């Protein structure tokens, strides 16, 4: 009863793993470099070095 | 890694990678009492024989 | 993180891994390194609730032997990075001891960021706590991170993201 | 035909064995009309194959394991190339032919029963060579015995070493690590370090060479507590004191050459040698952990004139010293204790606040002065007592005025101080510009903020050069402390018990065990005026009249040392 | 071979010995696992991925 295989014992499908398998470093770079802002102001006071 | 990764060198002409043979050079002058024939420097004959 | 044997800084070591019996299981230990603790700074709100809220002002202490030391930072540093100064609890004019806990990421996450401030009412940010490396990985405070967090989308892999692991019945050696 | 009792035995027959039918294998050389001939050989991996001759009882492995346990490990010794050379000069108006052959060491394993050997296994281990020469006129007929050997022979010297196969000195060192160089020339017993023997015939010359064709070498290690004195730990401390860099390697060649006379042949035996280092942990006048480390050295040579059986038993395992007596003691920093550094040179006055990182644990303070002079070092309330060491060879290479150049040197030299942490004292020591100095703060207990105070005492206090003054207060008497080594000074400062410059009393000062000449000074409050001189303390009964209420300081040297501790009476 | 015959030998220049010591510091699996996907992430360079 312990050492017997049912169907579910060899079902390895993982739709998310496939999606992450066809994603290359180029895709990640494009996602990182994709922006919808032509200007996003950033202001910091620091220590007398605004 | 490219620079350090030199191809493996072949062994001595005779064979093996263990040690070269020895030679002696520079017999000392005949002293007053002792011939001093054997007083000489020892050299590894095929240095860098690889 | 492990407290330095001699210097008053925290060295960065590599987590251990399971190597006991099975090749079918692999994980890295978690209950290692210095035991940190978050202490309320002002003790203004009621002591009934001990949950930490976003943007709260805190002390990040850690237990060394039987004493409770505190994490400080240098008031003035030229270079972008600067090693932290772990030392016993005290008051001095050469170090800042106020830390604000922030959550910049908008998407769900269990990470958090720690920022150093001159004072509660001061508007000058000192820098973000993190780790960098020229090897020799160091537990530092960087002013560079201050900008990286604002570059949308937030990078979850940054070195300023922190998580806290308390002992739990669901995890064992 | 054996005297030993029934049982197994391992026997060494000595070096200098020549096999049969192997005389002219390596060839010969011919000289004439005064020509000089040199023939040499090297033994590395092919002419170093041992020859086994076992029996059903003793297999090859059994023979090998037993012998290598008691005698030289030939397996690891044949790996290192070794060379040997011979030289012969032909006479005038004559020709000389000289041929060379190998020489082996003969190790036997036997089983005696009823005082008669009933079995024997024989192992031949290649050791060195041997040259046989003859002056021959052309056409002469030589005896076959000269060319051919039909039976193994012992030429060097008959030997028989059998083994049954069983189935108070006063050291005045302060507490801390020490590395002692006990000398060079050590060799293991039973010829376990014998490079080889060589027989030079009359009128010839011989030589044995370690050409260092391979860097490999074998040190030895023997600890008493592997928890603290590990092999990798001892080697690290050696690098601290003597800056020993190469342990398992070497690139130093050594030769041994003998030119025998024209009357008698000679035998020359070459051994490998070791230098002995001892790493100790001295505590309260007793060693608690010792580790001996034997580093390979440059060999040892013994010359013997060749001269029945004289059955002999193998000597007990151990070492024998052949070099000169030597004892060099060098202190070393304990790596466990932290090391704080003072970057600013001390000019005339400094106050040091002990950092909390020390966590009430002993540590070292590294510092140096900005100008040579006599300095007084103390602590708040004069407690705890301090110890001061001087780095060896510091401030000799890199110098930076004002700032401190941490040479990272760990070979320290004791100067003064007391290991007792319950006593109160201060130090007056002569410090030199550009010289690294260490102060060992012991394990303090009180959480009260302690402080180390430095002062440049340019006044009369300079008379106490390199002295640990101890404030023996509470007088109202048997005070004992650690005894300084010979020629070192120790001082006691005390206030006599309503001072009015009139009341006076008799005081008795004498040393229980160690005799020393000391001087007594009267304080001025600042200026010290001598009140005596050359006051022997070897249980002297003399008494001195001193006014009550006046602070005095008695400084005593160590004329003769006979006890670890020093006891003063008052 | 290098560890048992090359390191011990003292009759050959370090130009070859030290390079060989570093050459064998790495493992073959490291080379097999070395590909352009790592340098693309390191250098942030886009390249064809399919």
């Amino acid at each position: 009863k312990l050492n017997t295989f049912m169907n579910i014992d060899f079902e390895f499908f993982d739709i998310q793993s496939i999606k992450d398998l066809i994603t290359s470093e180029t895709d990640l770079i494009k996602e990182e470099k994709e922006s919808d802002y032509n200007l996003f102001l950033f202001t910091l006071q620091e220590d007398n070095n605004k | 890694l490219i620079s350090t990764a030199i191809p493996f060198p072949y062994g001595y002409i005779g064979g093996g990678y263990y040690a070269p043979n020895m030679i002696t050079f520079g017999s000392a002058p005949k002293s007053n009492k002792k011939l001093n024939s054997l007083i000489s420097s020892t050299i590894p004959f095929p240095y860098a024989g690889y | 993180i492990k407290l330095k044997k001699d210097s008053p800084v925290g060295e960065i070591l590599t987590r251990s891994k399971y190597n006991q019996n099975s090749k079918y299981i692999n994980y890295r230990d978690l209950y290692i390194g210095e035991k940190f603790i978050i202490r309320r700074k002002s003790n203004s709100q009621s002591i009934n609730d001990d949950i930490v809220r976003k943007e709260d002002y805190i002390y990040l202490d850690f237990f060394n032997l039987n004493q409770e030391w505190r994490v400080y930072t240098y008031k003035y540093f030229k270079k972008e990075e600067e090693k932290l100064f772990l030392a016993p609890i005290s008051d001095s004019d050469e170090f800042y001891n106020t830390i604000q806990i922030k959550e910049y990421d908008e998407q769900p996450t269990y990470s958090c960021q720690l920022l150093f401030k001159k004072d509660e009412e001061s508007t000058d940010e000192i820098g973000l706590i993190g780790i960098h490396r020229e090897y020799k990985d160091y537990f530092c405070i960087s002013k560079w991170y201050l900008k990286e967090v604002k570059r949308k989308p937030y990078n979850l892999k940054l070195g300023c993201n922190w998580q806290f692991i308390p002992k739990d019945e669901g995890w064992t050696e | 035909t054996i005297d030993l009792a029934d049982g197994n035995y391992v026997v060494s027959r000595g070096d200098g064995w020549i096999l049969s039918r192997q005389n002219q294998i390596l060839g010969g050389s011919v000289i004439s009309n005064g020509s000089t001939g040199i023939v040499g050989d090297l033994r590395v991996n092919d002419n170093a194959i041992p020859y086994y001759y076992p029996t059903p009882s003793f297999n090859e492995e059994y023979i090998k394991n037993n012998i290598q346990t008691v005698f030289a490990n030939f397996t690891e010794a044949n790996q290192i190339p070794i060379g040997f050379e011979f030289s012969k000069t032909a006479p005038s108006n004559k020709n000389l032919y000289m041929y060379l052959q190998y020489t082996y060491i003969r190790y036997e394993i036997i089983k005696v029963l009823q005082h008669e050997i009933i079995e024997r296994a024989v192992l031949y281990v290649p050791s060195l060579g041997y040259v046989k020469s003859i002056e021959f006129n052309p056409g002469e007929k030589i005896n076959k015995d000269f060319y051919f050997l039909t039976n193994d022979k012992c030429i060097l010297n008959e030997q028989f070493l059998y083994k049954k196969i069983l189935e108070q000195r006063v050291l005045p060192y302060s507490n801390g690590l020490y590395v002692i160089n006990k000398g060079d020339g050590y060799i293991r017993t039973n010829d376990k370090d014998l490079i080889g023997t060589l027989l030079i015939e009359a009128g010839s010359s011989g030589s044995i060479i370690q050409p260092r064709l391979r860097n490999t070498t074998r040190p030895l290690f023997t600890t008493s507590n592997d928890a603290k004195f590990s092999q990798q730990y001892t080697e690290e401390r050696l690098k601290d004191a003597f800056n020993v860099q190469l342990f398992n390697t070497s690139t130093s060649l050594f030769k041994f050459v003998e030119e025998a006379p024209s009357n008698k042949n000679i035998c020359i035996k070459a051994y490998n040698t070791y230098e002995k280092y001892e790493l100790i942990d001295y505590q309260n006048g007793s060693i608690v952990n010792k580790a001996e480390y034997y580093l390979p050295s440059l060999g040892y040579c013994e010359v013997t004139n060749a001269p029945e059986v004289v059955k002999t038993q193998v000597a007990e395992d151990g070492f024998i010293q052949n070099g000169p007596e030597e004892e060099i003691v060098v202190g070393v920093i304990d790596p466990s204790e932290n090391i704080q550094e003072i970057n600013t040179a001390i000019s005339d006055n400094y106050t040091y606040n002990i950092p909390g990182i020390v966590n009430n644990n002993p540590f070292y303070i590294l510092f140096t002065v900005n100008t040579t002079g006599i300095y007084k070092i103390n602590a708040q309330n004069n407690l705890p007592s301090l110890k001061i060491y001087e780095a060896i060879g510091s401030g000799n290479r890199n110098f930076q005025s004002g700032n401190l150049c941490d040479d990272d040197i760990k070979a320290i030299n004791y100067i003064t101080g007391f290991d007792s942490p319950n006593a109160k004292s201060y130090l007056v020591v002569l410090l030199n510009k550009d010289k690294n100095y260490y102060i060992r703060v012991p394990q303090t207990s009180s959480n009260i903020e302690n402080q180390i105070k430095f002062k440049r005492e340019e006044g009369d206090l300079r008379n106490l050069m390199n002295s640990s003054v101890n404030i023996i207060d509470n007088l109202n008497h048997y005070y004992t402390r650690q005894s300084p080594d010979v020629h070192d000074y120790i001082s006691y400062e005390f206030t006599i018990p309503n001072f009015n410059n009139k009341d006076t009393s008799n005081i008795r000062l004498y040393t229980s065990y160690n005799q020393g000449i000391g001087t007594l000074f009267r304080v001025t409050e600042y200026n010290l005026i001598n009140i005596q001189q050359n006051l022997n303390l070897l249980n002297s009964t003399k008494s001195i009249r001193l006014l009550n209420g006046a602070i005095y300081i008695l400084k005593v040297e160590v004329t003769e040392l006979n006890n670890y501790n020093i006891k003063l009476h008052i | 071979i290098y560890e048992t015959q090359i390191e011990g030998n003292n009759a050959i220049g370090n130009d070859i010995k030290l390079r060989l010591k570093q050459k064998f510091r790495i493992n073959i699996n490291d080379i097999w696992e070395l590909n352009l996907n790592y340098f693309s992430k390191e250098f942030s360079i886009m390249m064809p991925d399919r």
